[PDB]
């Protein structure tokens, strides 16, 4: 019998998580698997500030660096034997990619 | 060999020290990083973070 | 020629005994080893530093089982027993004498080298 | 004395079983993980190695707080002899890799 | 970061004594053994294991945190 499925991506780079969602959504398309649209969650920042110096000495400059977190969804219409062909392909970039049997 | 050759370390200053250099001072506990804030700014770019403002 | 002579049951089991840990070397280990049922072979040399204990551990196989072989020579045992790695054994940093020797383990089994005393507690 | 002969030989063991070693610096933990379970700490693997490098019986690296060993041809030689294994076994690494 | 002010009640460590080896079994006729101290009462310990006499006690050196008996 089929499930309703739900596959969620994450990534720090976007670019390359545009490609890999795109491949999820056109090998569900063209199997008529109808799959619902990416849902883009809200971005997270970490941040850390630190004084330049080694030392303690100079003027009091700072440096700030920071880590952008980018997270997606899509639900699909299928049976359970048939996400793990089309989750197998297009991922070779370093993107996370986590799949649960039931959320739908 | 001593019975009491230790004192009570579960908190505080004691406790912690940086996962490069062994150094107490000045470190960061901050995402789980436990790293010296010297040895932060060395490994950053290797760890992920960038600078951009 | 010859085989199966005594000193089999002097040098051949009791060297393959040390590669097993078997022995207890001298006179606490040895009185420690027959106190508690371990024994099972005995070696004892001539009297040396002390008249006292050529009483002493032949009356302790007697509330035993007298499990008892002889050579008198006190640097031979010792310099048969005197180190436990494969080479480069006789160096005069080491041969020690040793008065007494007791086994707890025979170690590894062959050819029946062992069973000379076994004979000699029938045919004694 | 250093350690019981107990301990020595398990470390020497599991040593010439594996091929390496790997311990942190630290001489406070109570138990080196792994096949040293059984009751040895960490600061014996320390003074042990640190005893076969200055023999040359093994390599020595380290990284971030860890001790990295690798066994060596002359350390085989005399592991081999001291555990009394026959002549013919080599347990750790043999097979050729592509 | 200094010369050193030494103290005066000074040793390295302590001597310990020397002594021959055993003197707890005594043979009394041909074939007649003795026990002379005698063992404690316990698991791992009890055979072939000797506890101390003292002007006042009786005591186990290898259970050595405890096995006292006050006679």
């Amino acid at each position: 019998a089929i499930h309703r499925i739900r596959i969620t991506l994450t990534s720090r780079n976007v670019k390359s998580l545009e490609k890999v969602c795109a491949d999820l959504i056109r090998g569900a398309k063209e199997k008529n698997l109808k799959v619902k649209g990416p849902v883009r969650m809200p971005t997270k920042t970490l941040r850390i500030t630190t004084r330049k110096t080694p030392c303690g000495e100079g003027s009091k400059t700072w440096d700030r660096f920071q880590m952008r977190i980018h997270k997606r969804l899509i639900d699909l219409h299928s049976p359970s034997e048939i996400v793990k062909q089309i989750t197998s392909i297009s991922i070779e970039p370093g993107v996370e990619v986590e799949v649960t049997i039931a959320d739908a | 060999q001593q019975l009491y050759w230790s004192h009570p370390r579960k908190f505080g200053q004691g406790s912690r020290s940086c996962r490069v250099c062994s150094n107490r001072h000045g470190l960061i506990r901050k995402y789980g990083l436990n790293m010296c804030r010297q040895c932060f700014r060395q490994y950053a770019k290797d760890i992920g973070f960038i600078k951009l403002d | 020629g010859g085989v199966m002579d005594v000193n089999t049951a002097l040098q051949e089991v009791l060297k393959t005994a040390l590669i097993h840990d078997g022995l207890a070397r001298g006179i606490r280990e040895a009185a420690k080893a027959l106190d508690k049922r371990q024994a099972h072979l005995c070696v004892l040399a001539s009297n040396c530093d002390e008249p006292m204990y050529v009483k002493l551990v032949e009356a302790l196989c007697a509330e035993h089982q007298i499990n008892l072989i002889k050579v008198d020579d006190n640097k031979k045992l010792g310099e048969w027993v005197g180190l436990c790695k494969i080479d480069r054994e006789g160096k005069p940093r080491k041969v020690v004498g040793c008065s007494c020797v007791v086994v707890k383990d025979y170690g590894k089994e062959s050819q029946a080298k062992d069973v000379i005393e076994e004979y000699f507690k029938c045919k004694k | 004395m250093l350690m019981p002969k107990k301990n020595r030989i398990a470390i020497y063991e599991l040593l010439f079983k594996e091929g390496v070693m790997v311990a942190k610096k630290d001489v406070h933990m109570p138990k080196h993980p792994e096949l040293a379970d059984k009751n040895v700490p960490n600061l014996h693997v320390m003074k042990a190695m640190q005893s076969l490098k200055s023999r040359g019986y093994v390599k020595e690296q380290f990284a971030w707080r860890h001790f990295y060993w690798y066994l060596t041809n002359e350390g085989i030689q005399y592991l081999r002899d001291y555990l009394h294994l026959p002549p013919e076994i080599v347990p750790a690494t043999l097979r050729r890799s592509r | 970061k200094k010369s050193y002010t030494t103290p005066k009640k000074n040793k390295h460590k302590r001597k310990k004594v020397k002594l021959a080896v055993l003197k707890y079994y005594k043979v009394d006729e041909n074939g007649k053994i003795s026990r002379l101290r005698r063992e404690c009462p316990s698991d791992e310990c009890g055979a072939g294991v000797f506890m101390a006499s003292h002007f006042d006690r009786h005591y186990c050196g290898k259970c050595c945190l405890t096995y006292c008996f006050n006679k």
